[PDB]
DNA sequence: CTAGTACCTCTTAAGCCTCAATAAAGC
DNA sequence: GCTTTATTGAGGCTTAAGCAGTGGGTTCCAGGTACTAG
């Protein structure tokens, strides 16, 4: 099964998350004192293969410009843990709630 | 922040390429792997492909962000199930809506609301939303199992039957008040004398002649019953005699 | 839409077609003339039935009722009600009176409906007549209207 | 009259140098802008 | 003309032009299943109310 | 008179005119304004002019003139 | 058996209009359809048990006429209606 | 076959005007929005969808809600589809292109007016087709609308025609959607064309040949597709919905998807693809065979059958069920020579005579003979098989054991076996000429082969080498008299 | 409204009834049809005159059926109310919402809101009646009212009227 | 609920007519019933225009093992006037 | 574990557009 | 005197048409694939 992170949208197999976790948000999850699984969801829509996040406008639109190249999800369902939200004052959910 | 993310010609350039429906995700993965292999092999000379993506609701097409068409044509050359010839330039004004997440058809879940289960052994059975997880990934649904009968369960499968409260029973791993509570994924869930007719309400299909109108309520004498009935104006339709 | 402003329907035109295809002017009749023609039709029906079979508000009503029962009686109860309505509050009882009334109305040359209403409906003042038929306002002179009204009132039968 | 004429003209065709027979009848019935074997007679 | 080789094109042309058919042709009556004005059907047969009485 | 261009990477923006009387093929783009001229024969076609222009551009880029 | 077109024209030549009418309307598919006198469309609501005739398209109460036509004729008319083509069946000559 | 109070009278004329969307909505009793042809459990038809009870009765034992009738008396009813995006009509695509070329793309006004002598000459043509062709030729000759036109009497002086001045693009015909060139080529929006057609004045399309009362240029652009009732799409038992039902379901699904996309954000990129798919589906439904375009393939291994195909040629309704249709009362079998038969007398097998019947009405003249025939029964050749009462109900004799106790009454009809001296039309399938179908007097014989006079072989072109001929029995006194006399 | 006009009626007759007396049967059927007829198109048919002068056109024989269709044209007087006309009738029944007035073959209803302020319903008399400062209304009374609306039924005609202008009401 | 005019008396307990049985018209040759969810008849009626004495009947298993039946009916045809030589 | 269930797959006749000359009007 | 016109027509490509009727025998109930209920 493939799960997409609710913070950066990176899509990876559950085994990778269990073994190494999110390569781009491991530090934030560790600081928040929450597991990777709780910060990832299995439901996502659309697939994006980002090759040059720094030079790609899509990455800026998805707020993954500083992330690494790989597979990301345009839309991810679910909510991050309250601890993660408190540590991210400018966090924007990827579920489309704030796309009015 | 989003006000500064408006696409521009000199900053955003995405081309659409037709593809066989049902292979969008596989094609995207294959293209990403090919791009990684080319970057690893060629070295300094790398094709100018910024991103490759697709939309589930828009089947049979993929989108590639590159500065020049020739780069996309070279990158996609020899890839099965992709029609490089059938390609069009995405206008800048259409770029936002392309990446705008689709409005999910699932109405905002609320406690006590009635929904229909899409996946599960209770397909086509009405359910009531009792509680929603803080992560908005699982929802508790109350459903009719016929109502659970503790007597029959005790008579038949007492081994797997447990009593937690006067009205709480556990059977085959939670029944309350004869209903089953189970966790399911969200993705898995006028003027007087006018002839009028009732289109909605308890008296649907009734026809009559209006006599009085006041405060949006129309009273009409019905031929079928020969009695005056008062109904909301919005639920009545003027029928030509 | 049909109203009193001469906006008749697609069929109530000022001209009518005849069985031979000739075009004639629409002709109306008053209550007395209607009763006369109905009585003539009943007499004709009675004569036809007889030949086929061969090989003061108290007495006239009974005769009319028995005549209706004898011919075209029992088919519908509405005919008796209409006959009673016509007879109870009729105005002219003599053929000569209705003949004179129609002859006088002919000279006016107005619309058949207007003359029929004038001969049937009763009016006593110019304002009442004008408000009764606002459409027929600038069509008949006040003096002519008064003269015809008083003539009709005088011609009324004393029962 | 029309149907009788049609039947009388069609029956010989079914029964059946210069083109003749069914091809000639088909050419005559059609506009026949191009002639397979055009001919002219002068006296 | 519909009964000929061109069937639907003629129907589209008539629809565009709102052509009116008098149903005097053989094909029209055949399609409508009515006695065409052909031979026996060309004329009509009526009843004389004056000759019948004397013939009795 | 429609062909692709390499300077602006725009398709169908190229037009080729073949003067057989003067035996000259002229290729012009309606977007970037690039103009090229070459010698042509009676049997020449716009594809030939496009190929000649592409070869000339490659030679100029390589610097082996 | 099939009543061929050639047989049809042979009978037409014979002049037996009555025979053709019977063959194509009695010995073959026979249908009775209701059409309004203003819109001339077969889409007429006719409850024979209730003896109620009314067409929703045109606000008419009693202007309906019954016509005996082959089922193929009404099938063709409905197919043309699907093509936005309306054969307006009228019982009078304009 | 039920009594009706409506007056009986044959059709005398048939107007062929277009079907307006407003008329579609007014007459469409029901609305179709569910692609599924049946509800859950495959027991009840989907409400407000395909095979809805309002349109008609899907299967026997159920009476149509609209008419409370079964299958015998159920013409059917149509449904109205929203079709938010207008769709070009495949049949009128050429007409749409001609009308667009004949009128301005902005003002929706005829390019030429009566000022031009050529336009006046073209309008003088009484025939609608030739006049429209001349107008189209003159319009395509022109390339730009002029606000002011020179005056014929004073060429120097000009009269304001009321136009704008916008150039008329050279409209092409490529694929379902036409492309116009001004040069830059662009696809003309269907909404713009519909608006232009709406802006056309009465005089314009009246001159073009469109009758305002029964037709309009806008009506050509279909904004609503009528749903054929169940009779037009019978369910074949194997329910087994026909290919037309599948095409309608596909069209409805496409419309639903387009509406959902519009209501859930319209990028305008995939909207064009959805609109093109809807247009293709509609065109295939109305005409599956489209020249120079792919043919829609049914889910099964066969091209989808469309109404245009169903009305194409011999297999179509026009030439397959109207010009020539199957017959009930008729027999076919081999013919053998018989010198001992009269010229007008044709031998008939006893079995064929028993199977074939004539509905003779009961009369005092032959009451005894009809009673004797009824007593004989269907098994015996000089008898009958069905008896028709005054009410019209038919009672069979073989299934009824009390046939001998039935007393015939005047006004009834009995299906008696064809007897001797009974006119019947004998024909050979190759009806080359008029004399290939002639009336003969039936002569019952105890053999399974038709027998006819030697001479009549020549008009029939028969040779008794296996020729099979057909015998048609008249079913009315009128038909018998016409056959005997004509 | 009391208009004389020519009406054409199509009558189907079985071929059996083609005796000398078939005209009598046709006339009887015509009488049974025209009398009591009430159609919105032609209004309500009142009477048919000139019975002895009725002319019947030659009957039409169906192409296959033996029935004869005769188109008989006859002059008849008919009644049809129009909006804005003023007619007089007799009260037939009383009700809280108003009193129905029989006029000719039709019924008229008066809206309560369009009644004189002085006029008021009263149930103290048997049957209930209406009392006015200067008028009296009962079941047996001739009342002249203006007709403002007309409703067409399958076999009936209804009128909606009011009494607001002067000289209206009991006379 | 689905019963045809074919006479089922000729059928034996097994449901197949044995050789030497007179069959004509719509008489059922093979008696098969398909369960419906109680069952609907699916017999193979004899040809209406052909009749004769059943010659042989055989029962076997198809490639998938399903029961399969084949019934051959033999008739004697004598020359008649309408026969072609 | 195992098996439902749906889902994506040869000879012409006219119309029209596209071609190469040609006499008049602009200028 | 030179330049630009509406006209003329001439062929390529295209979309259409393709005896009538009748009898019978064979084959389709479509392939794999993912997702999910018992
Ligand atoms: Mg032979
Ligand atoms: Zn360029
Ligand atoms: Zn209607
Ligand atoms: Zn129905
Ligand atoms: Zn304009």
């Amino acid at each position: 099964s493939e799960r997409a992170c609710m913070l950066c949208g990176i899509v990876q197999t559950t085994n990778e998350f269990n073994r190494d976790g999110c390569p781009n948000c491991q530090g934030i999850f560790e600081e928040a004192g929450v597991s990777t699984m709780e910060c990832t969801s299995p439901s996502f829509e659309g697939l994006v293969g980002m090759c040059k996040p720094t030079k790609s406008w899509v990455a800026k639109w998805l707020s993954v410009d500083h992330s690494i190249a790989g597979m990301y999800a345009i839309k991810v369902d679910g909510r991050l843990p309250a601890e993660v939200v408190e540590l991210l004052p400018h966090y924007k959910p990827r579920d489309g709630s704030q796309v009015e | 922040p989003q006000r500064f993310l408006l696409p521009s010609v000199d900053t955003a350039t995405i081309w659409g390429v037709r593809c066989r429906p049902g292979k969008e995700k596989e094609l995207i993965r294959k293209l990403l792997k090919k791009k990684f292999n080319l970057d690893r092999a060629m070295g300094k000379k790398k094709l100018k492909i910024l991103s490759i993506f697709q939309r589930d609701n828009y089947t049979g097409r993929i989108y590639i962000e590159a500065p020049k068409q020739s780069v996309i044509e070279k990158f996609c050359n020899g890839v099965p199930d992709i029609y490089i010839s059938q390609k069009l330039l995405i206008p800048v004004q259409e770029l936002p809506l392309l990446l705008k997440p689709n409005k999910s058809d699932d109405v905002a879940l609320e406690e006590g609301s009635y929904v229909r289960i899409k996946r599960g052994i209770y397909k086509g059975d009405l359910a009531m939303v009792d509680q929603i997880s803080e992560n908005n990934l699982e929802v508790m649904l109350k459903i009719v199992p016929q109502l659970f009968n503790p007597t029959m369960a005790l008579r038949l499968d007492q081994a797997n039957l447990y009593k937690r409260d006067d009205r709480h029973f556990t059977y085959k791993n939670d029944y309350i008040d004869g209903y089953l509570y189970k966790s399911f994924r969200i993705q898995h869930v006028f003027e007087p004398g006018d002839h009028v007719t009732v289109i909605n309400g308890e008296h649907q299909g009734d026809a009559g002649l209006v006599l009085m109108v006041e405060q949006g309520q129309v009273t009409f004498m019905s031929t079928q019953t020969s009695r005056e009935v008062t109904i909301t104006a919005n639920n009545l339709s003027k029928s030509i005699d | 839409e049909n109203a009193a402003t001469l906006q008749l329907g697609q069929e109530f035109q000022l001209k009518q077609i005849n069985h031979q295809g000739e075009e004639e002017e629409l002709i109306a009749l008053n209550l007395s003339e209607a009763r006369l023609v109905i009585k003539e039709a009943l007499v004709e029906r009675r004569r036809a039935f007889k030949r086929s079979q061969k090989k003061t508000r108290e007495k006239e009503l009974e005769s009319i009722d028995v005549l209706l029962e004898q011919t075209t009686g029992g088919n519908n109860k509405d005919l008796k009600n209409t006959m009673q309505y016509l007879t109870n509050f009729s105005r002219f009882r003599d053929q000569e009176t209705v003949g004179a009334v129609i002859q006088l109305l002919k000279s006016t040359g107005l619309h058949p409906f207007e003359v029929a209403q004038l001969g049937s409906l009763a009016c006593d003042t110019a304002d009442e007549a004008k408000t009764l038929i606002p459409s027929l306002n600038n069509k008949i002179s006040d003096d002519e209207l008064e003269r015809i009204l008083k003539e009709l009132s005088n011609l009324e039968t004393l029962y | 009259v029309g149907v009788l004429a049609a039947q009388s003209i069609g029956e010989p065709a079914t029964q059946m140098k210069v083109t003749s027979g069914v091809p000639r009848l088909k050419e005559i019935l059609n506009v026949a802008k191009n002639m397979k074997t055009p001919s002219l007679t002068v006296y | 003309r519909c009964s000929f080789e061109e069937t639907v094109e003629i129907l589209f042309e008539a629809g565009a032009s709102a052509e009116l058919d008098d149903c005097r042709g053989v094909s029209e009556n055949v399609i409508l299943g009515q006695m065409a004005p052909i031979g026996t059907g060309a004329f009509d047969v009526m009843i004389d109310e004056e000759s019948l009485v004397k013939y009795m | 008179t429609k062909f692709n261009c390499l300077f602006c990477n725009h398709e169908k923006s190229v037009s080729c005119t073949l003067d057989k009387k003067n035996s000259i093929g002229t290729l012009s783009c309606k977007i970037c304004g690039q103009s090229f001229q070459t010698r042509i024969n009676s049997l020449s076609q716009p594809v030939d002019v496009y190929s000649d222009w592409f070869d000339a551009v490659e030679e100029v880029n390589s610097g082996r003139g | 058996l099939r009543f061929g077109e050639m047989e049809r024209d042979c009978m037409i030549a014979h002049g037996a209009a009555s025979f053709l009418k019977e063959r194509l309307m009695e010995a073959s598919d026979a249908f009775r359809v209701h059409i309004c006198g203003i819109c001339g469309l077969m889409t007429v609501i006719a409850k024979l048990n209730h003896n109620q005739f009314e067409c929703k398209g045109c606000d008419n109460k009693i202007d309906i006429y019954q016509i005996h036509i082959p089922y193929a004729a009404k099938l063709l008319f409905q197919e043309l209606m699907a093509m936005n083509i309306t054969p307006r069946l009228y019982t009078d000559r304009s | 076959q039920q009594y009706s109070s409506a007056p009986l009278r044959t059709v005398k004329e048939v107007q062929f005007g277009l079907f307006s969307p407003e008329e579609v909505r007014a007459i469409s009793v029901a609305k179709i929005r569910f692609p599924e042809t049946m509800d859950e459990t495959q027991t009840r038809a989907k409400i407000g969808g395909l095979n809805d009870p309002r349109l008609g009765s899907i299967d026997r034992n159920l009476k149509c809600q609209t008419c409370q009738e079964g299958m015998n008396e159920c013409p059917g009813h149509f449904g109205h589809i929203d079709l938010a995006k207008p769709v070009f009509h495949v049949g009128f695509i050429a007409k749409i292109k001609k009308v667009c070329e004949c009128v301005c793309m902005h003002c929706g006004k005829l390019l030429l007016d009566e000022h031009n002598e050529l336009m006046r000459q073209a309008l003088a043509i009484k025939d609608s087709k030739k006049r429209f062709a001349a107008i189209w030729t003159l319009c395509k000759t022109k390339m730009v609308c002029e606000t002011d036109v020179p005056s014929e009497d004073d060429p120097t002086q000009l009269v304001s025609r009321g136009g704008c001045g916008n150039t008329q693009p050279t409209i092409r015909k490529d694929g379902l959607k036409l492309v116009g060139s001004w040069p830059e080529l662009r696809v003309l929006s269907t909404e713009e064309i519909l608006n232009i057609f709406k802006h056309i004045s009465v005089k314009d399309f009246t001159s073009l040949g469109f009758n305002e009362v029964f037709s309009r240029p806008e009506w050509m652009i279909l904004t609503c597709l009528p749903v054929p009732p169940p009779p037009v799409r019978p369910s074949i038992s194997f329910r087994g919905e026909d290919d037309l039902t599948f095409k309608l379901a596909d069209i409805l699904k496409a419309n639903i998807s387009l509406e959902t996309l519009e209501h859930n954000g319209a990028p305008h990129h995939a909207i064009e693809e959805a609109e093109s798919l809807l247009q293709f589906h509609v065109a295939t439904y109305m005409d599956n065979d489209i020249a120079g375009q792919p043919q829609a393939l049914q889910k099964s291994g066969r091209p989808v059958k469309s109404i245009r195909a169903r009305l194409k040629g011999k297999e179509g309704r026009i030439r397959g069920n109207l010009m020539g249709k199957r017959v009930d009362f008729s027999a076919r079998t081999v013919i053998s020579g018989d010198p001992n038969l009269e010229l007008d007398q044709v031998g008939v097998p006893k079995s064929i005579a028993k199977t074939l019947t004539y509905p003779e009405v009961v009369t005092p003249y032959n009451i005894d003979r009809l009673t004797q025939l009824v007593r004989n029964g269907p098994n015996e050749h000089p008898g009958a098989k069905y008896v028709i009462r005054d009410s019209g109900d038919r009672i069979d004799l073989r299934y009824s054991k009390r046939a001998g106790d039935i007393q015939l009454q005047y006004g009834w009809k009995v299906e008696r076996h064809i007897m001797d001296n009974d006119p019947v039309l004998f024909n050979r399938q190759p009806s080359l000429h008029k004399m290939s179908m002639m009336a003969h007097r039936v002569k019952v014989i105890p053999y399974s082969t038709f027998r006819l006079n030697l001479s009549v072989t020549s008009p029939y072109n028969a040779d008794f080498d296996g020729d099979e001929m057909n015998l048609h029995v008249p079913q009315s006194e009128e038909t018998r008299a016409e056959l005997s006399q004509l | 409204m009391f208009f004389i006009k020519d009406l054409s009626l199509n009558i189907t007759l079985h071929p059996s009834f083609f005796g000398p007396r078939m005209k009598q049967y046709l006339k009887t059927k015509l009488l049974e049809e025209v009398e009591g007829s009430c159609t919105g198109k032609f209004g309500y048919i009142l009477c048919v005159l000139d019975y002895d002068n009725i002319d019947i056109q030659r009957g039409r024989i169906l192409p296959t059926d033996g029935s004869a269709e005769f188109n008989v044209k006859y002059r008849a007087v008919v009644f049809k109310p129009f909006k804005g006309e003023v007619v007089d009738g007799t009260v037939v029944s009383c009700s809280q919402h108003g009193f129905e007035v029989q006029v000719g073959p039709m019924k008229v209803f008066v809206t309560k809101h369009l009644m004189p302020q002085d006029l008021t319903f009263n149930a103290g008399s048997n049957p209930p009646s209406y009392q006015s400062s200067e008028d009296v209304i009962t079941i047996k009374s001739r009342i002249r009212v203006k007709i403002e609306g007309c409703i067409s039924q399958v076999s009936s005609i209804h009128a909606i009227g009011s009494i607001k202008e002067d000289y209206l009401g009991a006379i | 609920l689905r019963m045809k005019h074919g006479t089922y008396d000729k059928l034996d307990d097994d449901g197949l007519i044995a050789p030497g049985v007179r069959v004509s018209g719509e008489d059922v040759i093979i008696g098969k019933t398909t369960p419906i969810s109680s069952k609907r008849d699916a017999s193979t009626p004899l040809r209406s225009t052909e009749n004769g004495i059943v010659d042989q009947v055989l029962v076997t298993t198809n490639q998938d093992g399903l029961k399969f039946v084949k019934v051959r009916v033999r008739t004697t045809k004598i020359p008649q006037i309408g026969d072609k030589f």
